[PDB]
């Protein structure tokens, strides 16, 4: 599969609603709503090697498997917090006591000395429109200031045309009046390929 | 020394939203709508479009304490209307009469 | 002042001098050297925060610096030489050979002991490191015979206070000891909790702070910067604190200082008319609008400048709470002071109204928990505190009555412990005995 | 009465007169340190196990 | 994740005694199984101020990342043609799912009947990226290799959560491999509770169950210095 | 040695220890400890 | 229809204006927003390397956050926290600095043009001390002799005048309404007779006397609001305004936004 | 002291009148209210600023750092 | 020396002190974890509950209230009228 | 005299204390350093092993939070430098000192406390800044003024005296003194000069205000009354409005000279089921007088309803006052 995520920065409220509108002559089905959270942290260490980067990213993804993946220097991590992904090898030798949680409370509680949060950025209340072969998804940015900006995700089954579907997304950005925005398609697994647009595309 | 940080009166703590609807039980299709780091300058702008409408039997709102950004707005339309409804047809209002005097003072200053 | 090492010295921002001067300040420099700011004043009762001799100040205004003053704290310190044998001296103690060693901070410091000037500093934080030399067979106490070196005796700044250091100086005194001293500087924000005054009796402190747009403001655009209630002026009969609200207001727009001397021919009326004469009201009042909701209030508003003063007064070395601190050697009861970490004194008039309350059990507490509260036997024959007690194996006696079986155990606070004890050093008995034997 | 005024004077002619106190007293139970027969411990609270049956 | 856990020790003789035992009382035969931990400890050449942003003391802990591995990677040339069983044990681009785990100090009180120790658990599914291994993993954490031991042995379900570990640790190095069990087993007893009764119940299981093996083998409580991950 | 400044001259001593307390070249023996030379920060709040 | 807004005097510190067909709230709205809740740039901290000056340290800083400056392009600066940087960088924040040093005898001044700008600003117009005196020389900082040096580091942060004072734009709004007593909203306080003790205002020229004898009035709401607007420095009055109505149109938005997601 | 920045009411800038002020008194010989009037405060609120002022600061110059 | 029941010339109302002392006891038992007598409907504070058992005479208290001659009676809390 | 009778104790903090209208009678506002400087040890209980709990897990630095343990050996463990141990369980039988946090009655003095009224418990509210926050129908049993006076707070640390001084020391407990049997406390200041130019036959009331003036009643039924003049405009008088603020089931008549069943100078007083006929409220009525309206309240709806009529009478007769509006010139002097 494909993905590319768009952050649109000079974007309002009301915005999801105009490319949502704009759409209408190509939506097929709408699904569940989705969730993500976007939290940003800084290293607390003195010392670091030349050439290295200052924060870590953290993108957790709801309902996609209450997954979480850590990206520094362009580097993931798959983690999860749901006790039904955990894999029955690491049960059943006792690896694994069966209850886990969430990596960003071990971030924040037991490893808070080295990495503290400083951004905070929460999805919720999304929007899946599923088009001809695209799937597009719509959710606005809340952080602790108010309004953030808007955030688009596109993932797409067809490895073959795709750049004609983001290309006409930008058209639609264009078409509500939506300049000055950041399109990332980068890559390194598709969460982590995805993660990392996510990366590229809010930093 | 122990009095609260400034940026704490216009910004939203965590874990809390910008609107608490409650609904009321002193009187039949009321409901009580909790506004967070605001003032009397959304709560009387509001009340008084609110009391605007004829579907807005009652409509009133206070401030608790001056040490805390926050205020009470209990609203009380008739039977077969929501109140929100009212808020929203409020808030329009207000937009579009804002708007107005944005273009409208504009279009005077490019006068002078 | 910059050249001077005074101790608790207040100096404050922007000094004013008043609009309604009396010419006998011309000779005593009050206009050179003010104790005060002269502050738009209202007179009204507004949202109910100015009862009681309250007032109320406007945030914008002391956020633009009004009534801000400097507080200059000098800690000296002096090393000295008892038998020439001891020396103290100044230096930075190290944590691992000084003992008595306080839990503050040691990284402001430098090689010689001292915090350089423009540090900033905070409580219970070390100024001068002062150590003080001991003899490894004189104590030996707890960890004595391992640190070896010296004892700390240095002297911190104080708990609740902070600021930046001004100046640090360093000089011998008369007999040629090296002494040090410093002078920290504070600014100290208006507070709530702080006491204000004016130029007739007229004191109190702030009731509450609001904004500009939370105060009441008239036609022409001028925000008061405090509010007083009307209720202090018919009580306290002082009808010069509104002629010198007038004749400051007239002294204001005309540009030229009123003269305030007592005996003159200056009558009201006159500065009446000079008012009138300006456009205002005559008789001081204006029409304000309020600023919630931004209505015309009923009835005008006495409005206009006021000289005020700031006193020594502060909520912020006056408040103070104790949970389980330190206890007095003497009464082992909790000590006297601030500065001490001391408790809140319950009184003999105290326990009248707790008395008065009919509540033994909250008495009882207050008298034994909450202070101090002691353990001792007693012996059946004789009711004195002889009854020696080796607990660590049970075991017991009492001295002089031939008793190792009959012991009482009561609980009595350790100053009445004190009292039987002075008795007992007076050649009196104060024998006490758990069973009624006069029934 | 050696609690008022005069407390050395009232002890020494105490202590020289053999002389008892019956210890009910408000200043004597506040002396000692225990419950005191005012208002709430003018009375003493008791369990009668007959009622816990109940 | 608080586990009550009691242990014990056997020799090379008593095993097949130990096995019947525990087969007759829990109904059940032996499930084979094997399980490798690495320990991963602060990096000494960084240093930090052991304090987190609310000026509170911090105290460093050892992290333990654990999985599993199949007994093809385990069996030599001189193991085959063997019965897979409990009887073996007396003869002797990404990264995969780890499962990382933090084990604390365990609770105070003395004449205690059981060991309760509080451990954080997270599961790391895969990674990617240029420094996708594990190892450059925790180097980015802070975390440098410490040691790693590689136990097989066997574990018994009976009822309540309570489980039996029989197994052998050996300690994986380049030198070569020593048994730290050299001349018996290590036997295991622990329980994985997510309130009070719970605990208590969890407590009266394991009581229950040093009573029943009460004459045979012993389930003390260890001393708590012995689980104690911290380093000092 | 610490830099120290003298009370009337002002002029730059720098002397070390056992050196009592002595200004060069003038006999004031009031003798500054000068500021710190690294930067404070402050807020105009 | 909606309002109408009638500009009397415009000038480049005060304008007065009539905005009239505003039901009491939105005017009263309007002046607490534009009093209130509009951003502006002030200096946050203050970074003082040395001081030999007689005043004290932090006096000096309290005086250059008073220090007005421009904040024209404040619309896309963000703010400090909304920077996921660490501490500051030329998204959130101008630096500035202050180098000042007695040559003669005669006392030099300290102005707030001597203050210089080296950070970039990326197209923006902001940084720059305002000058609004007739002889082309800054606010006076301070005063200085020969042997006394003065260097320090200021760091201009974005904020509305909720954090602090020293982000006000607008200064005394003249708030008016109804010159002739007619709504009878106050009963004005007379000794012997109020039209002869209580003066006309200036408002009273656009309208007229209600006159004596008529039937009263209890039908009439409040209307025909006289504001009169007065900027400081940093931006002209158009700005005030319009970023005024734009920011309370954003507030009453992000409630209606705020309903629309329950 | 030294010319209190801004006003302590209405926050209009007057740091920058102090020296105009003077130069109107020294100069022209003009009368307070007068020179007030030339430099455009309207209110007293900012009246009381520049007319009650203590200017202190020549006061602690004279002394030798 | 304990008066008999036909004997108790007291007053038959509890008094402030009584109520206060066995809401006190009571409560302070109840925090305790004392066996509650009272169906509860949903408290959490052991005042409250102690209230709760008073309102309904449950309390399993009787007073010994010391007459001044030294002698004493026994009125417990169930047959003491309340308010 | 010193170590018997008296002594200096823990458990108290003195201050300077203010007024604050939007409180209640009976409360006192507490800075939140005195509430986490001063602490109290509860009993770990089934029914608050949970919220201790998070006590426990929130630290001493904040403000819901605890400061030390006490296990049932008799021990007590600090929370400072027990977080470098790990986990801290509690068990039932414990006790963890919290802080005060709300509803937590404390004993409130002023010295040289003449009056059994001069100490009087209180319940906690938690407010910033420093001062000593209360309602100002309680300084004139304590003789007290805003003017830099402080006051002494006593805490409790057992649970039977915290109970015995509630049901024994309680400001509405305390309304009536048994001095001169007349109430000790009354509206007094500005809200008594405002509720009189409330009362006035002049005095009248729109709606939109009215509105905001029954919805700051705390326990308003949230029925609106019929103004009292209807076409033209809808009109509330200061009495109706007022009169909700009582409540219902108050009979009151009080005649004085020249008063009549019409009262053409408004003296006396009249109110019939918790409405106002006639009778302008002054010192002679709401008041520290013998037959005023508290001693008929206190004695008829018991002293917590009477303790709520302090609350709606404040609140209703300051928010008219913030709006009405007084103040007071040289021309009051002048002939
Ligand atoms: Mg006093
Ligand atoms: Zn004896
Ligand atoms: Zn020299
Ligand atoms: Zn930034
Ligand atoms: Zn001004």
């Amino acid at each position: 599969g494909k993905s590319a995520v768009i952050f649109v920065e000079r974007a309002t409220p009301a915005t999801l609603t105009e490319l949502k509108d704009a759409l209408s002559n190509s939506i097929l089905s709408v699904r569940d709503p989705w969730s993500i959270d976007f939290r940003t942290y800084r290293c607390s260490i003195k010392n670091l090697p030349a050439d290295v980067s200052k924060l870590m990213y953290s993108i957790t993804f709801h309902h996609h498997g209450r997954q979480t993946v850590l990206i520094k220097d362009n580097s993931a991590m798959v983690t999860t917090a749901a006790a039904a992904d955990i894999p029955p090898a690491l049960v059943f030798n006792g690896s694994s006591t069966g209850v886990p949680e969430s990596i960003d409370t071990i971030l924040s509680s037991k490893l808070s000395n080295i990495w503290m949060q400083r951004q905070l950025i929460k999805g919720d209340a999304g929007e899946t429109l599923i088009l001809d072969g695209l799937t597009v998804r719509l959710v606005n940015l809340f952080s602790s200031t108010g309004f953030k900006g808007l955030l688009i995700e596109l993932q797409a089954d067809e490895a073959g045309e795709f750049e004609t579907k983001i290309a006409g997304i930008e058209g639609h950005l264009a078409e509500i009046r939506a300049k000055e925005y950041k399109t990332s398609s980068d890559s390194l697994n598709e969460i982590c390929d995805l993660a990392y647009q996510y990366v590229r595309a809010l930093e | 020394m122990n009095a609260p940080d400034r940026f704490e009166l216009f910004l939203l703590g965590e874990g809390e939203s910008k609107l608490k609807i409650d609904p009321d039980t002193k009187a039949p299709n009321a409901v009580v709508i909790t506004f967070e780091k605001e003032d009397h300058t959304l709560g009387n702008l509001i009340r008084a479009e609110l009391l605007n409408d004829r579907k807005v039997l009652f409509a009133a709102y206070k401030v608790e304490h001056p040490f805390f950004a926050r205020f009470k707005l209990r609203i009380q339309t008739t039977e077969g209307y929501d109140p929100k409804d009212a808020l929203k047809n409020a808030c329009n209002s207000i937009i579009n009469k804002l708007g107005a005097l944005k273009t409208n003072f504009e279009t005077e200053w490019n006068l002078q | 002042y910059n050249v001077r090492m005074d101790t608790m010295a207040n100096i404050l921002y922007y000094p004013q001098k008043p609009l309604g001067t009396t010419r006998a300040m011309e000779y005593l420099k009050f206009r050179e050297l003010p104790a005060g700011q002269n502050a738009i004043v209202a007179i009204a009762c507004y949202s109910g925060y100015n009862q009681e001799d309250s007032m109320i100040m406007n945030q914008s205004s002391i956020d633009r610096g009004l009534f801000r003053s400097l507080f200059f704290r000098s800690y000296m310190d002096q090393e000295k030489k008892y038998g020439m044998s001891i020396t103290e001296t100044f230096e930075k103690p190290q944590r691992t050979n000084t003992l008595r060693m306080k839990h503050g901070t040691y990284d402001k410091l430098d090689d010689d002991g001292l915090i350089a000037p423009g540090v900033r500093v905070s409580g219970e934080d070390v100024i001068i490191g002062k150590t003080t030399p001991i003899s490894p067979d004189e104590e030996e106490l707890g960890q004595r015979t391992a640190y070896h070196s010296k004892r700390d005796a240095s002297t911190p700044l104080r708990s609740t206070e902070n600021g930046i250091v001004d100046q640090v100086l360093v000089t011998t005194n008369q007999d040629g000891l090296k002494f040090v001293k410093v002078r920290v500087r504070t600014t100290k924000i208006p507070q709530i909790g702080d006491k204000f005054a004016s130029r007739h009796g007229q004191k109190g402190t702030i009731g509450i702070t609001y904004r500009r747009e939370d105060m009441p403001f008239t036609a022409e655009g001028i925000v008061p910067d405090l509010i007083i209630n009307p209720h202090a002026i018919p009580s306290r009969m002082t009808v010069a604190h509104l002629i010198e609200c007038l004749l400051s207001k007239v002294a204001a727009l005309s540009g030229n200082e009123g003269d305030a001397s007592p005996f003159t021919d200056i009558t009201v009326e006159g500065i009446s008319k000079l008012l009138r004469e300006h456009g205002y009201q005559s008789r001081g009042f204006e029409v304000m609008y309020n600023g919630h909701t931004g209505k015309k209030l009923m009835a005008q508003i006495f409005f206009g400048p006021t000289y005020y003063q700031r006193l020594r007064h502060m909520v912020d070395d006056k408040i103070h709470a104790r949970a389980r601190g330190p206890m007095q050697v003497l009464t082992r009861q909790p000590v006297e002071g601030r500065s001490r970490d001391g408790g809140l004194r319950f009184g003999e008039m105290e326990r009248d109204c707790m008395i008065a309350h009919g509540a033994a059990s909250f008495l009882k507490e207050r008298l034994m928990e909450a202070s101090d509260a002691f353990r001792v036997h007693i012996c059946g024959i004789c009711g004195l505190m002889t009854v020696i007690a080796k607990l660590n194996h049970n075991q017991f006696e009492c001295k002089g009555c031939d008793n190792k079986i009959d012991i009482y155990q009561i609980h009595i606070p350790y100053a009445a412990k004190l009292l039987f004890q002075e008795l007992m050093a007076m050649n009196i008995t104060p024998r006490l005995y758990t069973d009624r034997s006069r029934d | 009465r050696c609690s008022f005024e005069e407390t050395v004077e009232i002890l020494f002619e105490a202590g020289a007169s053999a002389e008892l106190d019956d210890c009910r007293g408000v200043s004597e139970n506040v002396i000692l340190g225990q419950m005191a027969p005012i208002g709430t411990g003018a009375f003493d609270v008791m369990i009668d196990e007959e009622s816990l049956v109940k | 994740v608080q586990q009550l856990s009691l242990f014990g020790s056997i020799g090379d003789d008593g095993y097949d005694l130990l096995i019947s035992t525990l087969t007759t009382i829990s109904g059940n035969p032996p499930l084979l199984y094997n399980s490798l931990c690495t320990v991963w400890k602060p990096n000494p050449s960084y240093d930090v101020e052991n304090v987190n942003s609310r000026n509170q003391l911090v105290e460093p802990n050892r992290i333990k990342l654990s999985k599993e591995v199949p007994f093809s990677y385990l069996i030599d040339e001189t193991m085959m043609d063997k019965p897979l069983n409990f009887r073996i044990l007396k003869s002797f681009e990404s990264c995969s799912p780890w499962s990382l785990q933090i084990s604390d100090i365990p609770a105070a009180g003395n004449n205690r009947s059981v060991s309760m120790q509080t451990i954080a658990e997270t599961i790391i599914l895969s990674s990617a990226g240029k420094n996708s291994s594990v190892s450059s993993l925790m180097n980015g954490l802070g975390y440098v290799f410490e040691f790693q031991y590689l136990t097989i042995g066997v574990k018994f379900f009976m009822k309540h959560g309570l489980i039996l570990e029989l197994q052998k640790i050996w300690q994986i190095e380049e030198a070569g491999n020593s048994q730290i069990t050299s001349g018996g087993f290590l036997l295991k007893a622990y329980i994985n509770v997510s309130d009070i009764d719970r605990i208590n119940y969890t407590e009266t299981a394991l009581m229950n169950l040093k009573k029943e093996l009460q004459g045979y083998i012993e389930l003390s409580v260890p001393d708590r210095q012995s689980m104690d991950s911290r380093v000092a | 040695t610490l830099k120290y400044i003298c009370a009337e001259c002002s002029s730059k001593l720098s002397l070390s220890r056992t050196d009592a307390v002595r200004c060069k070249d003038c006999g004031h023996r009031i003798l500054l400890k000068a500021r710190t030379k690294r930067l404070v920060q402050f807020e105009a709040r | 229809e909606g309002p109408q807004v009638k500009i009397r005097e415009a000038s480049k510190d005060n304008v007065d204006f009539i905005l009239s067909n505003v039901d009491l709230a939105m005017a009263n709205s309007l002046r607490r927003v534009m009093i209130a809740e509009i951003p502006t740039l002030a200096i946050d901290s203050v970074e003082v390397e040395t001081n030999t000056t007689v005043l004290a340290d932090e006096f000096i800083a309290h005086r250059l956050g008073l220090i007005p400056l421009q904040s024209m392009d404040i619309e896309q600066l963000e703010y400090s926290r909304d920077c996921f940087c660490e501490d500051h960088c030329d998204k959130c924040s101008v630096v500035l600095t202050l180098q000042a040093f007695g040559e003669s005898e005669s006392t030099t001044n300290v102005y707030s043009k001597d203050l210089v700008i080296v950070s970039n600003l990326m197209g923006r117009n902001i940084g720059h001390p305002i000058i609004q005196d007739k002889e082309g020389n800054g606010v006076l900082i301070c005063k200085l002799r020969k042997g006394q040096e003065l260097k320090l580091t200021c760091v201009a942060k974005k904020g509305i005048a909720k954090e602090h004072a020293k982000w006000g734009p607008a200064a005394a709004i003249e708030f008016e309404y109804d010159p002739w007593n007619k709504l009878k909203h106050t009963d004005y306080w007379y000794e012997q007779d109020s039209a002869k003790e209580w003066p006309q205002s200036k408002n009273c020229e656009y309208e007229d006397p209600p006159n004596e004898g008529d039937p009263f009035d209890y039908k009439a709401q409040a209307d025909t609001f006289y504001m009169n607007v007065e900027s400081v420095g940093s931006i002209p009055v158009d700005q005030v305004v319009v970023r005024g109505i734009d920011t309370l149109q954003k507030k009453v938005a992000s409630i209606l936004l705020a309903l629309t997601q329950m | 002291m030294i010319v209190p920045v801004r006003c302590f009411s209405c926050g209009k800038v007057v740091g920058d009148k102090w020296e105009s002020y003077l130069n109107l008194l020294q100069e022209d010989e003009l009368d307070e209210g007068t020179a007030l009037s030339r430099l455009g405060l309207k209110r007293y609120c900012c009246r009381r600023m520049i007319l009650t002022h203590v200017d202190l600061i020549e006061k602690f110059l004279r002394y030798n750092p | 020396k304990a008066i008999p029941k036909d004997q108790r010339a007291t007053t038959p109302y509890m008094t402030k002190y009584e109520r206060a002392r066995i809401l006190g006891t009571r409560a302070l038992q109840i925090s305790m974890n004392a066996p509650v007598f009272v169906d509860l409907e949903g408290e959490t504070d052991p005042l409250r509950i102690a209230m709760k058992e008073l309102a309904e005479k449950k309390i399993p208290l009787v007073i010994r209230r010391y007459l001044p001659d030294g002698s004493f009676e026994d009125w417990s809390v169930e047959e003491l009228i309340v308010d | 005299r010193g170590n018997l009778m008296g002594k200096r104790v823990d458990f108290s903090a003195r201050t300077v204390i203010s007024g604050d209208p939007n409180l209640e009678l009976d409360q006192v506002g507490v800075p939140k350093s005195i509430a986490k400087t001063l602490t109290y040890p509860e009993v770990v209980t089934p029914y608050n092993i949970d919220r201790l709990t998070q006590l426990v897990r929130n630290g001493p630095n904040e403000h819901p939070g605890a400061k030390y343990v006490i296990r049932d050996s008799g021990d007590r463990i600090d929370l400072r430098y027990s977080k470098r141990a790990g986990d801290i369980q509690l068990q039932y039988g414990w006790k963890v000192e919290r802080h005060i946090m709300d509803n937590d009655p404390v004993l409130f003095n002023r010295q040289p406390s003449l009056h059994k009224m001069s100490m009087m418990a209180h319940r906690v509210k938690v407010i910033p800044y420093s001062t000593f926050r209360l309602n100002l129908s309680v300084t004139s049993p304590y003789n007290a003024d805003f003017d830099g006076d402080e006051m002494n707070l006593h805490v409790p640390q057992s649970e039977e005296t915290r109970a015995e001084l509630s049901q024994l020391c309680a400001v509405p407990l305390q309304i009536v003194s048994p001095q001169s049997n007349k109430p000790c406390m009354g509206i007094v200041q500005d809200t008594l000069c405002g509720i009189r130019k409330l009362t006035l036959r002049d005095t009248f009331i729109e709606l939109d205000q009215v509105l905001n003036m029954l919805y700051w009643v705390p326990d308003w039924d949230g029925v609106i009354p019929t103004p009292a003049i209807i076409k033209p405009k809808p009109l509330w008088s200061g009495k109706q409005i007022l009169s909700v603020a009582i409540p219902n089931g108050i009979h009151l008549q009080r005649f004085d000279e020249g008063t009549t069943l019409l009262s053409p100078k408004d003296n006396g007083m009249l109110i019939i089921d918790g409405q106002i006929i006639f009778g302008v409220v002054e010192k002679k009525t709401v008041g520290s007088s013998n037959g005023g309206l508290i001693h008929v309240v206190t004695r008829e709806k018991g002293p917590q309803v009477c303790a709520k009529l302090f609350g709606n009478i404040q609140k209703v007769v300051n928010f008219w006052l913030l709006h009405n509006g007084f103040s007071t010139g040289i021309g009051d002097t002048i002939a």
